[PDB]
RNA sequence: AGGGGAUCGAAGAUGAUCAGAUACCGUCGUAGUCUUAACCAUAAACUAUGCCGACUAGGGAUCGGGUGGUGUUUUUCUUAUGACCCACUCGGCACCUUACGAGAAAUCAAAGUCUUUGGGUUCUGGGGGGAGUAUGGUCGCAAGGCUGAAACUUAAAGGAAUUG
RNA sequence: AGGACUUUUACUUUGAAAAAAUUAGAGUGUUCAAAGCAGGCGAAAGCUCGAAUAUAUUAGCAUGGAAUAAUGGAAUAGGACG
RNA sequence: CGGUAAUUCCAGCUCCAGUAGCGUAUAUUAAAGUUGUUGCAGUUAAAAAGCUCGUAGUUGAACUUUGGGUCUGGUUGUCCG
RNA sequence: GGAUAGUGGCCUACCAUGGUUUCAACGGGUAACGGGGAAUAAGGGUUCGAUUCCGGAGAGGGAGCCUGAGAAACGGCUACCA
């Protein structure tokens, strides 16, 4: 789901105020600049050498993660640079000292650098609002595949 | 066992019958609908005021013989047409045609009493005085 | 049962069926109190020394008292034989 | 005692000694059973057609007592367990037997409401080969498919 | 009287007024 | 039957009781050493066979599938084993 | 299908002991019966019972005294927390003075009097008395 | 709709019984009954007893299967079957006795193991009538099916059993 | 106090938090009480104890436990260590 | 209850209940184990879909360290200082 | 990119076709302001909470705005409707 192309779209796509200086012969890829979260969270080696730019990335754009920090799987991973988070729960309804299962679907904002699917169980951490209705950004992926890490069978 | 469920995480199905089972009683079905308000005589109301439109009484059922000494009156409040009753022995002479009565309700929940049939609201006070003070010659109609 | 002081305060404590252990009824009227007679070596009834099993009401009316007194008679050495624990 | 699509209530079944060990009286080898077991695979046998020789033809017990593995995981570490697990092939070949039935003769509606029953039986068998991602996801029952696996 | 015809009393009123209905559809 | 022991209980009542009843469930089957007139082979045959069982040696049924146990040939000579 | 074992067994102990008996065959078998009767042995509601290896999740053979009147499970094992101990014992148990709510604590299952000793408290298993 | 078309028989035609009798008794008698396609989805569709699972009490039988008999007739010389006889076991429609359990009882071996109340789970009921009516959906060619109140009225309606 | 890996829960104990008023409840002769948060004691020459506590049963945070209930490892070894 | 002896209507007498309060009306709570999670019933009283399959929901067999010995710390009832 | 004090489909331009839902979304009703709380009381609960405290909203219904740090103010203005 991402282009080939490291910027396909009008504008340009840049790190804004990182720059590299085309005069100095150290012809290098580019300046690419990069931070990490805290939280023991360890950046990913794709995006401390990915080409993507994806403003925002917690570990290269500028949104910081604080607050909120909810785990939950992955129910859609098809639409666009974001991610549908399922989070199950149980509501503990007291009339009868009995539990409820319910859910709640919380939009968030996965960066390039995580490769995602559906029934990946996703860490997450809270953000500024990102747009109408994402307010995460992606942090791990825990369960890559969780069942399909080994797929045939050659004996 | 019983024919509710039983497991720790069926607090949703025991909910939810319980809340279809509450419209089988008659007054959790009266409260939610609210039909005290719309068709009711009175929405909610313990008594109402009224115009006396004629001055009848009404037979009682088999066991008990006579003539129970009823009022119809329309409301004012919303323009509904009840009959009342005259509660004690000589009070309908009291109530003059065409005069405000308060109508207060009969005791058995809006519902007939004893051998009057289709009645389900005493009479309290009519043209601002009460009906218990005039029987007993405390106070007198003002007449007006 | 006891009281602080450690005097008794119950009426009576009753009866417990010798089969089952459960306790008689004060107007459990089936249940029966069975005397055998001791025995001395050359087969006199000793009088007045005997050995007494109350069988309940209850394994009386369901049809095992005879099987109950049966057992127990041969635990405490009246019967030979009579009763085997492994049917 | 349970019968899931019928009222039967029967529990024939087979009792398996408490001894786990090879029997005391069998004088094979565990290798040569192995042996024997992959050459029935190869003739083309289901496993339960070969623990059925096995116990009666010669004095098998059972594989897991003398050999210590299962007569369908000796066949998967040699690498002749079937595509399809024989309980599901069998369904599949009842089911594609009796629509066959049907669509030669329609007004049969008992062997209709059977086909249901199997058809039902098939779909559960399946969503539990599936969960244990014995089956490839993707993998369903269809009427029009199921000739195919079966031929 | 018997639930029957009772019941076949009702179905015979749904008769007329389904006619009605129909004529006035 | 008040007071009875469950776990020794008469070896006649174990035979008595179904399998899959008793203390520990075990089999009621058994296995059979075969001789065929023909040759001086000994087979391995199980009661309750299920296939018509040969001598390898020789094109010749040892036993016959019934509803029950095996049903043995005229001429065969078994021992329990 | 057999959804809570241990009910099948405390069932099997009630009516075996309602008709007077002294013995029980429990079939299933599992941890929780056998910390269940250890309780009832340690309190003496029970005698000298009996584990039977099948190589089958085993058996029982549970041996009574007559001292015994009622088990019984709490088939939904609520979530008890150490307030709600005394509310379950008001229910449950006939007396103050003697009965047990069996329930089962990170520290093993355990008597509620045993339980609010170590002042720990966890969902609820049965009740003996 | 197409095929058949014997019997029996909604409607109808009559002959009787009666005060009336287009009801019961009788004689004819279309539709229907019988079918190939397409609809219908309702019955006192009843065991008026949901399904799965465990345990609790004695007595015989009966159906299907399986084990054993030093069993009996069978006859094919002996045997193998089969058919019985005895014992046991699994499963099924069932049945008798009893309460030591349950019920308001009639009664139930489940309608037991329920104030000593919790094995899992689905559906339904909250006095009677109005009413399974109206309306609104939905299915049906139609018949009608599914879903389905209120206004109002009423002190009872109802269950089992006892004596007349 | 630093890199390092952290199976994940459900559950439960303890604690921080859940504004005051209200409820509970301690002290206190408003003349008793509803109340109120007052008051008490000196020789009468200023000396004083107060304005206590608990609960909220959900959500979040920390914490000890690991029975009960669920998920995950190593089956093509692409497994674990040196 | 009242149809010619009204312990029930209208009064007089006596008495009863609460008492500066008491009576009525509607609403609501306990009674209501007549909403039943604790805790209801379904053979006949109202109530088991005609039967079966089946997604979601609810629930789901047993099994993976139990023992022991010592030392040692608080809290008890101990015998007495 | 514009606007914002500032994030943000908050608005615009160009793209993608996506988001919620039998765990009840959406719609309808509320003689519904939410809560701290009140009545009731074996335990579980049922009903109420317009109102002495905390929040929110409103000044006849609607929109629009100047001044200021703070108003879409109404015992401030502008207009329409009544
Ligand atoms: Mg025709
Ligand atoms: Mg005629
Ligand atoms: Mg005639
Ligand atoms: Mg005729
Ligand atoms: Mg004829
Ligand atoms: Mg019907
Ligand atoms: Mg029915
Ligand atoms: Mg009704
Ligand atoms: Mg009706
Ligand atoms: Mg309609
Ligand atoms: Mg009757
Ligand atoms: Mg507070
Ligand atoms: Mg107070
Ligand atoms: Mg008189
Ligand atoms: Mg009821
Ligand atoms: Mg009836
Ligand atoms: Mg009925
Ligand atoms: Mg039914
Ligand atoms: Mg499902
Ligand atoms: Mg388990
Ligand atoms: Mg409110
Ligand atoms: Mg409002
Ligand atoms: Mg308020
Ligand atoms: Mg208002
Ligand atoms: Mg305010
Ligand atoms: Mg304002
Ligand atoms: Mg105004
Ligand atoms: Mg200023
Ligand atoms: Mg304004
Ligand atoms: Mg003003
Ligand atoms: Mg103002
Ligand atoms: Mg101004
Ligand atoms: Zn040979």
């Amino acid at each position: 789901s991402t282009e080939l192309t490291v910027q396909s779209e009008r504008a340009f796509q840049k790190q804004p105020h990182i720059f590299t200086n085309p005069k100095a012969k150290a012809n290098r890829k580019t300046k690419r600049w990069y931070k990490n979260v805290g939280l023991g969270f360890k950046t990913p080696k794709t995006a401390i050498e990915g080409s993507y730019i994806d403003k925002k990335c917690p570990f290269t754009g500028l949104v910081s993660i604080r607050g909120k920090i909810l785990t939950g799987t992955v129910v859609s991973t098809r639409m666009h640079r974001t991610i549908v988070i399922r989070r199950d729960y149980l509501h503990y309804v007291p009339k009868y000292n009995r539990y409820e299962k319910r859910h709640k679907n919380v939009p968030a904002h996965v960066s390039p650098a995580f490769r995602v699917q559906v029934g990946d169980i996703v860490t997450v951490g809270q953000c500024r609002p990102i747009s109408k209705t994402v307010r995460f950004n992606v942090l791990k992926v825990a369960s890559a595949t969780g069942k399909a890490n080994k797929q045939f069978a050659k004996f | 066992g019983k024919g509710k469920p039983r497991g720790l995480n069926s607090a949703r199905k025991l909910r939810v019958h319980r809340r279809n089972n509450r419209w089988a009683e008659t007054t959790y079905k009266k409260r939610l609908l609210g039909t005290a308000f719309k068709s009711s005589p009175f929405g909610g109301s313990s008594h109402a005021k009224g115009i006396v439109l004629e001055k009848i009484g009404i037979e009682s059922k088999q066991p008990n013989s006579a003539i129970r000494k009823c009022v119809r009156v329309q409301l004012i409040k919303n323009g509904k047409k009840v009959t009342a009753f005259v509660p004690n022995d000589g009070c309908l002479n009291f109530v003059d045609e065409n005069d405000e009565v308060l109508l207060a309700g009969f005791g058995r929940k809006g519902k007939a009493k004893g051998d009057i049939p289709g009645v389900r609201f005493k009479v309290v006070k009519v043209s601002g005085v009460s009906l218990l003070a005039l029987w007993k010659e405390k106070k007198e109609k003002p007449r007006s | 049962m006891e009281n602080d002081k450690g005097q008794l305060v119950e009426l009576y404590v009753p009866r417990k069926c010798s089969a089952t252990n459960r306790i008689i009824k004060a107007k459990d009227h089936s249940s029966v109190q069975i005397n055998i007679a001791q025995v001395d070596e050359e087969g006199r009834a000793i009088p007045g020394e005997y050995v007494t099993y109350a069988l309940s009401g209850y394994i009386r009316a369901r049809g095992e008292a005879d099987d109950s007194l049966n057992r127990l008679a041969q635990q405490d050495g009246l019967l030979k034989n009579v009763w085997s624990y492994s049917r | 005692m349970g019968r899931m699509h019928s009222k039967g209530k029967g529990m024939s079944s087979s009792a398996i000694p408490y001894s786990r060990n090879a029997p005391a009286w069998f004088k094979g080898s565990s290798d040569g059973v192995v042996e024997q077991i992959i050459k029935y695979a190869r003739k083309g046998l289901t496993p339960s057609q070969i623990g059925v020789l096995l116990r009666d033809a010669h004095g098998v017990t059972q594989a897991k007592v003398i050999t210590g593995n299962k007569i369908l995981r000796i066949l998967k570490s040699n690498g002749l367990a079937p595509e399809i697990p024989e309980d599901l092939y069998f369904l599949i070949k009842k089911a594609v037997s009796v629509r066959k039935h049907l669509e030669r003769n329609r007004k049969d509606k008992d062997a209709k409401f059977r086909l249901i029953l199997i058809e039902s039986r098939i779909h559960r068998l399946a969503r539990y080969y599936r969960t244990v991602s014995v089956l490839p996801p993707n993998w369903k029952y269809e009427s029009a498919t199921a000739s195919a696996l079966v031929n | 009287m018997r639930a029957k015809w009772r019941k076949k009393r009702t179905r015979r009123l749904k008769r007329k007024r389904r006619k009605v209905r129909a004529r006035s559809k | 039957v008040l007071v009875q022991d469950l776990l020794h209980p008469t070896a006649a009542s174990e035979a008595r009781k179904h399998k899959l009843k008793t203390l520990v469930q075990s089999p009621r089957s058994h296995f059979l050493d075969v001789k065929c007139p023909g040759c001086l082979n000994i087979t391995t045959v199980f009661s309750h066979a299920q296939t018509a069982v040969t001598c390898e040696s020789c094109s010749t049924v040892l036993c016959t599938p019934t509803g029950g146990k095996a049903k043995l040939s005229e001429g065969t000579s078994f021992r329990r084993k | 299908t057999r959804t809570s074992v241990l009910a099948d067994a405390l069932n099997a102990i009630n009516n075996a002991e309602k008709t007077g008996k002294r013995q029980v065959l429990i079939r299933p078998s599992s941890k929780v019966i056998i910390k269940f009767l250890q309780v009832m042995q340690k309190h003496g509601y029970i005698g000298e019972f009996e584990y039977i290896d099948d190589h089958r999740s085993g058996k029982i053979v549970v041996q009574l005294n007559g001292r015994l009147n009622k088990c019984g499970v709490i088939s939904p094992r609520f979530n008890v927390k150490i307030a709600d101990v005394e509310k379950w014992t008001a229910n449950l148990l006939p007396a103050r003075q003697f009965g047990y709510v069996i329930l089962t604590t990170s520290a093993g299952i355990m008597d509620h009097e045993e339980a609010h000793r170590k002042h720990v408290s966890g969902k609820i298993l049965g009740f003996v008395y």
